[PDB]
């Protein structure tokens, strides 16, 4: 029987706080440099 | 001209009815849709289907311009528009006819004519139809507006012309009231509205919304078939329509249909029209207006009558002549249609979108038909009609057909969404409305018995849920012994069984407000012995599935029935023809995430909508109850109210700004 | 006199036939069958089968003593010949009634008095029908010869009696011209032919195969059923039938058949018949020949009646009275019938041999009739006839019949041999054949406007051949997933997925000798970006199956179409109602046999056949195109050519041997 209902975790993160965008901002830089340089690879 | 391909300018129920109609002929079929439509039934319905852009009508089904596109691109011959969208649009009807396209409707020239009421009007009466009306006076003199008054006889009501909510309003019963009462009515009007303009609009009566579907060809002949009764509508919504009128005898549809030809002739309609009439008590009528298109209420016309009015609408706009004779046309049995609303009438009929998550129908049969452009797991746009679908009937007689309908209703079932179906229910069962003494204020008139209260379920219903419940844990354990390779294991029985005493399970179940505590023992023979309060209950039965749905068969105390079940989060439901019953499992507090998080910012937006109204500052300390901000949403204003008596933090949104359904609006200072 | 069981001495569609009418009345039906027709739907279809011997029908079909035999073994009471084989054969018709057995048909005396075209037209003159004709003369003074051709009425053709491929052949446009044009023809038919006798056969004018079904009685009583148009005719086999025949007035058509039915009273014709008329451009109406049996084309008849021509047949046998007067008879729409062949139209109609390896149909509706008496996996036989099936609509109006009909032959798919669909739905949008310009000489006269070549694919089109490349290797993913323990690995997914980067896969294409490289990206979400040249697609689509058929649901740049999709072998077969395309899969060398034999010992023969003639001695110098040897097969002369210009090593075959289908006829020396 695998029918129970249980707990999930995680949290909606706040969109529009201000170190949420930063962070986006930040880690998408380092990700499209990342994609760029495998391309040249 | 040889139309073998059809753009349908339109999208839901209307573009699927044309496309069938359409591939009976076998006329091939063109769609558009929208971004929102990419998986709509007609879309997977044509041959062909194209974008026309986003979700907004006025950048995609309201583009004349990319509807043309589309039928250059598709080679199509012909457009049908269905209705609504730019089935009424002059300027589309004749940019069809510069661009070579066939429009499938009435002339450009027909359009335009009967778009302006005035005008309508003039041609109507010099037609010979009827012109009376009752009409408000842009004249401010008290001479003049008593004139006015006596004209449309006593009793008469003042209003101002500027304002809302009553103000300024006066009922004048005689001709000595009247200067007292209009006095009375300015001086008040100035006060609220600055204005001292005066209205005077008071039609003695407006019983009934009798219509007539005419049929015109491009040679000018020109056929009625019947007339159709719309008068129970809801803010001049129609609701339910009903064709033949009842009421009326042949000899007077007769002759309310040719003075109506007449008009139809003298325009050379060309394709559908309808002549709307407003009938009195003693059944005379006079003409309202003539609407240039196919009726959404059409399909009662059609049961009534054996004819397809979109086939004959396709083979006019090719330039054939009317199939049947006025001779030749027959009218056998009565017929019904309730229109199925993403409405809550518990709720003042507010439109509701979201998701059909569940959408079981009523088998259709040929007096049957569902004309439904929705399907399971569809969700209703905010951007579109809310409607769901349309279910019509036709029977030997009249009462027969009303007893169809109400039993079909039972069987259409709509979870997900708020629906006008309950409301149909009851409004079908009217006694008023059972013997046809029906008019245009009979919602307004029976709203008190039309919306009722919740009642508690009884014991028998709980009975049947925890069943249900107990039915549905025994296919959870057979699912699970399906995959085990110890097949058949005792243990994999759902017999509860015990050595040398019995099992007896506590279960409790939320009607309403109210926990229900139900003793359920299990039995040796398979049977169940319930108790509530002191009232035992023998029950019995099983799952079966019919399609796609569930049903349960189940006896209690010896009383054997059937019944759809549906389980979904934690509530119970279940649908019988007696009627549908809605049970909660109680939640435990554990998996209840044990997280409250108050009441964090204000009212979220009732839906996307303009600001219109700020009334709170930056820092601004308001009470429970002061409003905030005011939003008109597919213009319908909705006033945003303070939640708590906390002092504003800050406010999100500016007048004049868009603010999408369930964004914060407000943020308060935390205390 | 019952008739409980019929033996049907047929076989295929019109077995098929004869047996759904048959058990829809409650008669038990026995069906014969050849080694060859073991498994066929009519053998399969009866309630008693009984086998007739091996497939040559001269030893099956055609042999009355068998039949008689089946019939008196199965103590069938009556025998229903169908069309073609005994059913037009009066020793046949005679050996029944010896034998006590109800033949379902003429009486012996109406099959011989009709078999002979001298006696019949002598019987229809006397019975009022005309008589009219255009012949041959085999008397051969120059007197009377000139005599002659003055009442054929000129122009005239002068022929020589003996030889083919025009030698001998003079026209003659007046009288002044014929001494000098029969003096040339004379002396070309004694240079070519050895022989002088000369024939004259013209008909000014032979323009329609205008045709009426008639029905007697035993009783004699006679009754007619309109009329047919089967003037679209491709070497005098009827290719298009339509009724009623276009462009005749239902008066003319009603003298029509009154002349027709009071021959049928003349001869006390029993059972169904047919007067065949040649019909002028002024619709005047001579009498050719009349058919002694049900024709193949009685279904566009029975569509316009609602009769069941076969039905009448029975009881008419059984000896009931004709069920409706001709009062009781009316006509309502148009109906048409296209004769689905197993031939090659582009290579001169040859009839092609071999298996419907897919065989996909359109759904049937009561407009819509597929006569079919072969199903997929069938092979079609050299032995029997190459008619696949008949297609038959019927439709409030002619032109609107023509539109389903084009629109239902787009459904009907055929692979595995050639077909003449396509020539068919040409010929139906033909703009002569729309408006019903129909004549004898239709097809040779539009003979270039019916054929036509291949044309070069659409982008859009190897797209959407590549994205079912694509879902097909995903299908085979997902069934080679279904086996395997590690059910959920995200390897098993088709994603073509890479860390950091797109993965990019060049595919090739054929279409037709043109080789496409498309350049595919798999992208993230699930769609795929096509680029052939410089144009790029955005292509997404899916695979869903209706009944057997595989469809492919796809939208390229947003244009979403729907299509069945096949891949046999190495071709990838999209059908649309737009239409069909073919692309071929590039076949690896490796894999391709390296080194195929080479060498091929002369022309194998087209197909079983005796050798007429022999032009090559045991070693013999040829060149390429040196004939070799003369075949007749089925009545059809081919003559084998020398491939190459190397000297003939041996001969397998002499004068008058039967030679199998690719069996080697000459070995030549290696070189
Ligand atoms: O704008 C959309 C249609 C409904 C609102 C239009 C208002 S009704 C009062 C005024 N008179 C008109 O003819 N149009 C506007
Ligand atoms: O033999 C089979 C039927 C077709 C060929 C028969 C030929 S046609 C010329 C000659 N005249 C006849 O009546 N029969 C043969």
């Amino acid at each position: 029987y695998h029918g129970d209902s249980v707990a999930s975790l995680g949290t909606q993160p706040d969109l529009g706080s201000a170190l949420y965008q930063e962070n986006y901002k930040q880690m998408k830089a380092l990700v499209n440099q990342l994609h760029e340089r495998v391309e040249h690879i | 001209r040889n139309i073998t391909k059809v753009l349908i300018a339109n999208r839901g129920e209307i573009a699927c009815r044309v496309m069938r109609t359409a591939k009976k002929l076998g006329v091939q079929t063109v769609a558009v849709y929208s971004e929102a439509d990419r998986n709509s039934m007609h879309v997977d319905m044509a041959d062909e289907a194209y974008s026309i852009g986003p979700a907004p009508s006025q950048q995609s089904y309201l583009s004349m311009e990319k509807i043309i596109q589309v039928a250059k691109t598709s080679a199509a011959q012909a457009i049908h528009p269905g209705c609504g969208f730019l089935s009424e649009n002059m300027e589309f009807a004749e940019l069809c006819k510069q661009e070579g396209i066939i429009f499938i409707g009435p002339p450009p020239s027909a359009i335009r004519d009967m778009g302006i009421k005035s005008t309508s009007k003039s041609i109507m009466a010099a037609a010979g139809v009827p012109v009376v009306e009752g009409y408000h006076g842009e004249d401010q003199s008290d001479q003049c507006l008593k004139e006015h008054a006596r004209r449309i006889g006593y009793p008469v009501m003042i209003k101002a012309v500027r304002g809302g909510g009553g103000k300024g309003m006066r009922i004048v019963r005689s001709e000595q009231e009247f200067q007292e009462q209009l006095e009375s009515a300015r001086r008040e009007a100035k006060k609220s509205f600055n204005d001292d303009a005066m209205l005077i609009e008071k039609f003695v009566d407006t019983p009934r919304h009798v219509e007539v579907q005419v049929f015109g060809d491009h040679h000018g002949n020109a056929v009625y078939l019947f007339e159709r009764d719309c008068s129970v509508q809801r803010r001049h919504q129609k609701i339910i329509e009903e064709a033949p009128a009842p009421g009326i005898k042949s000899e007077v549809r007769k002759k309310l249909g040719e003075a109506a030809v007449r008009a139809a002739k003298a325009v050379n309609y060309v394709g559908a029209g309808t002549v709307e009439f407003i009938m009195d008590s003693k059944h005379n009528f006079c003409f309202m207006e003539m609407n240039t298109r196919l009726q959404v209420e059409h399909p009662v016309t059609e049961m009534i009558t054996g004819t397809d009015l979109v086939e004959w609408q396709l083979r006019i706009a090719a330039g054939e002549k009317i199939p049947l004779s006025q001779e030749e046309i027959t009218l056998q049995g009565h017929a019904f249609e309730a229109r199925i609303y993403a409405e809550d009438p518990s709720n003042n009929f507010m439109p509701v979108a979201g998701p059909l998550v569940h959408l079981s129908t009523p088998r259709a049969d040929p007096s049957t038909r569902i004309e439904t452009g929705v399907r399971q797991g569809d969700e209703v746009s905010v951007h579109y009609d809310p409607m769901i679908a349309k279910l019509v009937v036709w029977a030997a007689d009249r009462q027969a057909a009303l007893t169809k309908l109400r039993y079909s209703l039972r069987q259409y079932n709509i979870v997900g969404l708020h629906t006008n179906i309950d409301f149909l229910l009851n409004l079908s069962g009217h006694p008023e409305f059972e013997a046809g003494n029906v008019h245009t204020d009979f919602i307004p008139q029976h709203h008190k018995q039309l919306l009722l209260s919740r009642k508690a379920a009884a014991k028998e219903s709980l009975c049947q849920a925890a069943l249900g419940l107990i039915l549905k844990e025994k296919a959870m354990t057979d699912t699970f012994t399906l995959q085990a390779h110890d097949q058949f294991s005792p243990f994999s029985s759902s017999s509860g069984r015990r050595l040398n005493i019995s099992y007896t399970r506590n279960m409790t179940l939320k009607d309403g407000k109210n926990n229900v505590a139900i003793a359920v023992t299990y039995n040796h023979d398979g049977s169940y012995s319930m108790q509530i309060e002191d009232k035992t209950f023998q029950v019995l039965g099983n799952l079966y599935s019919e399609g796609d749905c569930t049903y349960l068969k189940c006896s209690v105390n010896g009383v054997a029935s059937k019944a759809k079940l549906i389980i979904l989060e934690n509530t119970i439901y279940l649908f019988s023809k007696e009627g549908s019953i809605e049970i909660d499992i109680p939640v435990p507090k554990y998996l209840s995430s044990v997280s409250s998080q108050e009441t964090q910012g204000g009212p979220l937006a009732p839906m996307t909508g303009t600001i219109e109204k700020v009334f709170v500052k930056a820092g601004d300390k308001v009470k429970a109850g002061d409003s905030l901000m005011v939003m008109i949403a597919m213009k319908m204003e909705h006033t945003i109210k303070s939640p708590k008596d906390g002092t504003v933090k800050k406010v999100f949104y500016r007048e004049g700004a868009q603010a999408n359904r369930h964004t914060p609006l407000v943020e308060f200072e935390e205390e």
